[PDB]
DNA sequence: TAGGGTTAGGGTTAGGGTTA
């Protein structure tokens, strides 16, 4: 059995605020599909800032690509020497039309409740 | 202190016992079991027998007769067990009329719809309903029912994981239920806390003591001189509420005891257990259960159909019976007393009730 | 007349029926739906089924307070869980809840006479001619579900088109099924408790095609006017780990169906 | 009859004591644990008859048998602490652990000894145990309780009724002596007499007076199924009343004293015109039921006033009992408990597949079903009531479907015909049961077994055998545990000449008697066929126990039964006796033979409490060995065997003269008995011309010889 | 004299440790 997948907004993982080898699930919008090297570069906006996450895909071929669309990625993170941070994909589904603010508020509320229950112990 | 789990004899009083609870998977992993009954689990005073989970499948394994599934709900992972229901003896159709052909076509459509709905692959969304079992020192979820959820936009999962904390904060993170009240077993000595409650409690005790002796005629002072009745009445609360006179503290306490005894007596009277007579005695009453002559009179009048004609429907209503009994014997007859008389007559297999408030003879 | 009380003692008033006979009292002016009225000195009696209602006697005074509004407005029923009905603190009798169907108990379909309501056969009554001057048949349907919302469990009964709505079938399918069952005359499926139709319904009733999350608008089955406290806890022998044990249980709630919608 | 005095009977001890013949026993541990209700009949001199009496006994103390360990064993580390075991140490550990964690206040302990020879392992054959006596008010100790000095405790969940009856050596319904009578303030039953008994030791067994006459009631009804919701309903009542039916002779005449009926109408149809006038003209004692609640109330009131003891009918448990209960519950008939004898309101949950609640609710009276009685008495072509009437009364029985029932309400005379049909059916069933004399046979069976009278009426041979074993082992100071065929292929051929068929008698009892098959005399150390783990296709059957060993326990009882049967068959040959005495002897022997048959089924049935697979396997092996030996030695005499089954074997004769068949059968009997003296064979029948068709099918002209040396050929097919 | 029919109903169990 594997470890569970905790949610993480793109900008935190972009800054490397998670330990190496952790399992995380995040979101973003695809920007490029490097065919030969099996690499995916998705992007997510934050005000005037744009953040990039590198996704290895060696475990989900065959895989259709939808340029300029949202995605959900779940897997493990490995801190490479030069490439930086890349997530090893285990499941990679596509969702469209789902509004970000509801999701962001949802994880914020869940984190708040978890911390509140953590105040008794 | 050793936290004692609630006794198994009161589990069902909770409304959660028969329901399908929604829990975080980490909670169901980390929440303890119960020693007195293995197979069921206890969480924060609320016993839980059935759970409901939803998430993304990340592990598939097949066996001879049962599947295997590893679900994830963003906080933990648990195994799932789904038995392969035997579709033995496949039904063979017959060349009946066109209606049966259409019905068989619809049956095939339903079968293929179910087969498509139950197909599961890695990366889908699964919903599971069932109980908890522990095998090989690990926790699993037996599945009573399960099906794939089609959510291409992530609406249902967002709604679920927004709704759940409200469910916790409103139901689960609360002390306990409210069943069998508290201290209602007896009254923690006859002292109690409410004087009307003390009178009410004295009422049935006096009634039972009168019943034990099979009393047919009694006087209020005869019941007041009873030491047990006084001891039941003499409570710390009644002494504080008996402050009406100072120069006659003993006399006013006796008056208060007389008042509470009379209140119990009139409470019994309102139940029809004891009636009243015009014999010049203020504190004289007779138990209606032992008035054999009255029972015989009512049985005779019911046999005669309460003066109603035979050619009409046999028997009479409660109101007409009450009027006939009042006019035939005593204008002072009370309606609860006649209800008790009719019930006692029915107890002795004297009459039969076709329906409510309508009794016939044989 | 069906009136709803209003008092400060209880914030969930109970319904009540007022009967005005007319051997000596034609109705007075102003009595219309949606108009507040005041009553005084009415006669109370107990029904055969232990109901409370007021008879209208010669010692009754009627006073009209306010006129009906020019437009009729509606207020959605409050949303609540099924658990709060078991706590004696101010529980409503009409509400809506989000629940999920577990299983079914029985399903009944009818084709009754237009006049004597006896079971019809291909458009003719069993007692046709003796008590039937015409030939017309009207269909009826009865179902009994068992739903759960997340914190309790209750049984829900539906009638007429509500069963068709609850089975998730288009009106064409319902009409076709009623026409198909119109020939035999009667179908009773004591599926729980104490011919291709049988297997078809057995397959349908125990599939996820029906067991779906639904939004229910339910009315308490026991009418609020009725009063009958006679329920001590029972005892049964639920067992999970191959070891029976005894525990007391509350009586099951009874409800009625008003509207069922998907989600 | 005043209720403030008890009709005590003075005895030799100058004490006004109570003598009564108990019939039924009841208990309720979930509500009033340690409370036992007893029902019976007590003679009344003022009324010159017997009335129902209620006696209930309180203050029942539980009995435990702790199983001590030879060596101290730690309960947390599972290792020996290096100290021996003494009774005082066991008592101290019990007091400081069991009573502390289980809240036990009152307890009586004393070292005792018992015998164990059951299939439960981890128990020494003989040891000095401890008896702990405590009330049932405190919680029962866990059944698998283990301690430092004790490894087990016996009798954890045994019923209080069983211990109460067994501590006084009671064998079924019998006269009893009741001392120290106490009055009851609040009656709780419908019996005329109610008694309050304080201690279980106030009873002694009396067996010197014949039981008094009882009340037997036979009744039936008609059922109509609603079309709208498939809700069945009951239409009419009909019953035949007998007051003082004897229980020690044949069926008296007349078998009834009065009969009554009442009928109602459905929710749509109406009664025929002037039904009251038609009844008056006909002058028939039939009541008209206005409503279903009315008929239910009238029927229950009539039953309560009559207060019957034995009730009978057709398939009552299967359909009628639960139909009546459902109708009562739906109609909300007040005081449903009047059908039985205890005043109750909490009816047990109906619809149980096993029907446990159905028999629980029917406490206080004796219920008999004709179907089970016919199944256990003789063999019939079919169990349908019309078939039984044809086999006995040879009378046609009308089956009326609902098509005639719906229009049956047209005329009053038609309803009179229908109710006459129902009354005739009830009379026919009553005659069928009375000529069979099932009730005296059941009474004799209960007296022989000593078990509960009611449990015999359901055909529970396993229960009666278990209770007989319990009596036998308690009389030998034993502890009992708690509660949760070869087909022969001989030479194949068809022979149309005479075929002589024989069948052995009590093959399994003979095997047990010859080889001393008993729990206390059979060990389980072998590798023959049955009891070994799944290591290959080889397992263990116990070998033949040594005949030189001490003779067993159960063979002693079966030998006693055989001796009693031999004494009976010696007694019946004497002439100049009353016919009722001859009938009693015949039913007694037949009860003995059925008991002998049930001896094997005691352990053959899987659901036995004392089920022992090794003994059953040994019995099967011995039966197969005896069958093969008999077939071989018969065929050595130039007598080809065409078929055989366990103990019923027929030998091909290929002859025509009946004298040769008789002589050959006698010679075969002489030959077979030589090896087994206890096992004997009997002439089952002779076939004039047998033809074989297929499996379980044969055509033959059965031989039924007369006293003139000739025979009549009668054809039988199946 | 005012509700319809009033009926209590599903309340078990199923086995890992495997490749061309």
């Amino acid at each position: 059995l594997p470890k569970p997948g905790t949610y993480y907004l793109p900008w935190e993982v972009s800054a490397g605020q998670v330990p190496d080898g952790s399992t995380l699930r995040t979101f973003g919008r695809l920007c490029l599909y490097d065919m030969i090297q099996s690499r995916v570069t998705l992007m997510a906006q934050h005000g005037s800032d744009q953040h990039q996450v590198l996704v290895c895909t060696k475990l989900v071929e065959p895989f259709h690509a939808q340029v300029g669309s949202l995605y959900i990625v779940l897997g493990e993170l490995q801190h490479q020497q030069d490439r930086g941070s890349v997530v090893k994909a285990r499941v990679l589904t596509c969702v469209e039309g789902m509004n970000l603010p509801l999701l962001e508020q949802a994880i914020r509320e869940q984190r708040l409740y978890k911390q509140e229950r953590g105040g008794s112990q | 202190r050793c936290e004692e789990e609630t006794p198994s004899l009161l589990w069902g009083l909770d409304p959660v016992f028969l329901a399908f609870a929604k829990l975080y998977i980490r909670d169901i992993l980390d929440m303890k079991e119960s020693r007195q009954v293995p197979g069921v689990f206890l969480y924060n005073g609320h016993p839980i027998k059935q759970v409901d989970v939803l998430g993304t499948v990340i592990g598939v394994r097949e066996r001879d007769a049962f599947y295997s599934y590893g679900v994830d709900d963003s906080t933990g992972v648990i195994n799932c067990i789904c038995w392969k229901k035997l579709n033995t003896e496949s039904v063979s159709a017959a060349p009946s009329a066109a209606r049966e052909l259409s019905l068989t076509s619809q049956l095939k459509k339903l079968q293929e719809t179910i087969e498509q709905k139950t197909k599961i692959e890695i990366g889908d969304t699964i919903r599971v309903r069932g109980s908890i079992r522990t095998y090989r020192e690990e926790r699993e979820i037996h599945a009573t029912t399960y099906y794939k959820v089609d959510d291409p936009v992530w609406n249902i999962q967002i709604a679920r994981m927004l709704e759940l904390p409200t469910i916790y904060r409103k139901v689960y993170d609360q002390p306990f239920h409210s069943s069998a009240l508290e201290k209602e077993e007896a009254l923690s000595n006859p002292g109690a806390l409410d004087l009307p409650s003390l009178t009410s409690l004295l009422s049935e005790k006096a009634k039972e003591f009168l019943m034990e002796n099979r009393v047919q005629s009694f006087y209020q002072q005869e019941l007041e001189m009873v030491e047990s009745l006084l001891s039941l009445a003499n409570q710390p609360v009644i002494h504080s509420a008996s402050s009406d006179q100072v120069n006659f503290k003993k006399d006013t306490t006796s008056k208060a005891i007389h008042s509470i005894f009379k209140n119990a007596i009139q409470l019994l009277q309102e139940k029809g257990l004891v009636f009243q007579k015009d014999d010049g005695f203020d504190n004289l009453y007779y138990v209606t259960r032992e008035d054999k002559d009255l029972h015989r009179k009512i049985h005779r009048i019911i046999q005669q159909d309460c003066q109603k004609p035979n050619h009409m429907e046999k028997g009479c209503h409660f109101l007409h019976i009450l009027a006939c009994a009042r006019l035939s014997i005593r204008p002072g007859l009370s309606e609860a007393v006649l209800q008790q008389v009719l019930e006692l007559l029915e107890d002795q297999s004297d009459i039969v009730s076709t329906m409510e408030h309508y009794y016939t003879a044989f | 007349l069906t009136v709803a009380l209003e008092t400060a003692e209880c914030e969930f008033p109970p319904h009540l029926d007022v009967y005005i006979e007319d051997p000596h009292l034609p109705p007075s002016l102003g009595l219309l739906p949606g108009a507040r009225v005041h009553f005084s000195q009415l006669e109370k009696r107990v029904s055969r089924s232990h109901n409370v209602y007021c008879c209208f006697r010669s010692s009754t005074y009627v006073q009209v307070l306010s006129f009906p509004p020019e437009t009729t407005i509606s207020v959605p029923l409050p949303h609540i869980y099924l658990a709060e009905l078991l706590q004696g603190g101010q529980s409503p009798f009409q509400a809506t809840a989000s629940c999920h169907i577990v299983s079914v108990f029985s399903l009944q379909l009818f084709w009754v006479c237009a006049y004597c309501t006896s079971i019809c056969r291909q458009g003719k009554c069993t007692r046709l001619g003796s008590t039937c001057p015409t030939q017309t048949a009207i269909s009826q349907a009865i179902i009994r579900l068992l739903v759960e919302d997340g914190t309790a469990e209750a049984v829900v009964t539906c009638r007429n088109h509500h069963v068709a709505a609850a089975l998730g079938l288009c009106p064409r399918e319902w009409a076709s099924l009623l026409d198909f069952v119109q020939v035999p005359g009667r179908v009773v499926l004591q599926f729980a408790g104490p011919e291709p139709m049988t297997m078809f319904l057995w397959t349908l009733c125990t599939s996820p095609s029906v067991l779906r999350p639904i939004v229910l608008s339910f009315e308490l089955e026991r009418k609020p006017s009725k009063i009958v406290p006679l329920e001590p806890p029972r005892l049964q022998r639920f067992q999970c780990g191959e070891l029976p044990f005894l525990t007391h249980v509350n009586p099951r709630l009874r409800l009625s169906c008003l509207s069922i919608r998907e989600s | 009859v005043d209720s403030s005095h008890l009709p005590l009977v003075k005895g030799a001890d100058e004490e006004q004591v109570f003598h009564f013949y108990w019939l039924d026993a009841y208990e309720d541990q979930y509500n009033q644990p340690g409370v036992v209700f007893l029902f019976g009949k007590v003679w009344i001199e003022s009324a010159e008859t017997h009335v129902s009496c209620c006696v209930m006994v309180k203050n029942i103390e539980r009995t435990l048998y702790f199983l001590p360990r030879e060596m101290k064993i730690d309960l947390n580390t599972g290792k020996e602490t290096g100290t021996p075991i003494s009774m005082k140490d066991v008592y101290e550990e019990f007091d400081e652990k069991i009573a502390t964690k289980y809240k036990i206040m009152k307890f009586k302990s004393k070292p005792v000894e018992k015998n164990y020879a059951f299939e439960i392992p981890d128990v020494p054959e003989k040891s000095e145990y401890l008896e702990v006596k405590y009330s049932a008010e405190m919680p029962q100790l866990p059944q698998d309780l283990k301690g430092e000095t004790f490894s087990h405790v016996f009798g954890t969940n045994t019923s209080s009724l069983e211990l109460f009856l067994m501590n006084r050596k009671i064998k079924g319904p019998c006269w009893l002596e009741v001392k120290s009578p106490q009055l009851l303030n609040q009656p709780v039953s419908w019996c005329k007499v109610e008694a309050m008994a304080l201690k279980p030791d106030l009873v002694n067994v009396i067996k010197d007076v014949s039981p008094p006459p009882l009340v037997v009631m036979a009744f039936s009804m008609k059922t109509m199924q609603n079309a709208k919701n498939h809700q069945n309903e009951i239409i009419a009542m009909a019953a035949l009343v007998h007051h003082s039916f004897a229980l020690d002779k044949a069926a008296p005449k007349p078998p009834f004293q009065s009969h009554f009926c009442v009928v109602s109408k459905p929710k749509d149809c109406i009664f025929p015109y002037a039904f009251k006038e038609v009844i008056e003209k006909k002058n028939v004692k039939v009541e008209v039921a206005a409503t279903e609640r009315t008929l239910l109330g009238f029927f229950l009131a009539k039953v309560h006033k009559i207060d019957p003891d034995i009730i009978v009918g057709h398939n009552i448990y299967g359909f009628e009992l639960e139909v009546l209960l459902q109708r009562i519950n739906v109609c909300k008939a007040p005081h449903w408990s009047k059908i039985g004898r205890l005043k109750r309101s909490n009816m047990p949950k109906l619809g149980g597949r096993s029907g446990f609640g159905e028999r629980n609710a029917t406490c206080g009276r004796m219920i008999c079903d004709v179907e089970i009685s016919a199944k256990e008495l003789i063999r019939c072509k079919s169990y349908h009531l019309s078939e039984l009437v044809q086999q006995i009364l040879k009378t046609e029985r009308v089956v009326i479907p609902m098509e005639n029932i719906q229009n049956m309400y047209s005329e009053s005379s038609q309803l009179l015909y229908l109710l006459e049909h129902t009354w005739k059916d009830a009379k026919f069933i009553l005659q069928i049961m009375c000529e069979l004399n099932v009730l005296p046979l059941a009474l004799q069976i209960t007296n022989i077994a000593g078990n509960i009278m009611s449990r015999t009426l359901m055909g529970g041979r396993s229960e009666r055998n278990e209770f007989l074993l319990l009596h036998a082992f308690y009389e030998n100071n034993y502890i009992v545990p708690d509660k949760q065929g070869l087909v022969l292929d001989p030479k194949v051929g068809f022979y149309d000449k005479f075929i002589l068929l024989l069948d052995f008698n009590s093959l399994y009892p003979s095997i047990i008697q010859e080889f001393n098959i008993c729990f206390t005399t059979v060990q389980r150390v072998a590798s023959e066929a049955q009891k070994v783990t799944e290591d290959g296709e080889q397992e263990q059957i116990p070998e033949l126990p040594d005949p030189s060993l001490e003779m067993g326990i159960l063979p002693r009882e079966i030998r006693k039964l055989v001796e009693r049967r031999k004494q009976v068959k010696q007694l019946m040959k004497q002439q100049d006796l009353n016919p009722d005495l001859i009938l009693q002897y015949d039913i007694r022997q037949k009860a003995l033979k059925l008991t002998a048959n049930s001896m094997y089924g005691c352990l053959g049935f899987s659901y036995s409490r004392f089920y022992a697979k090794p003994l059953a396997a040994l019995v099967t092996y011995k039966g197969r060995e005896i069958l093969m030996h008999t077939k071989e030695m018969v065929q050595k005499m130039n007598l080809e065997v065409i078929y055989g089954d366990t103990d019923s074997i027929m030998i091909n004769t290929n002859s025509t003269n009946l004298e040769e068949v008789f002589k050959l059968g006698n010679k075969v009997k002489s030959e077979v008995n030589k090896l087994y003296k206890l096992l004997e064979i009997d002439i089952d029948g002779v076939f004039k011309s047998l033809l074989l068709l297929k499996k379980k099918k044969y055509a033959a002209l059965v031989v039924e010889p007369t006293s003139d040396g000739n025979y009549v050929t009668k054809q039988e097919l199946k």
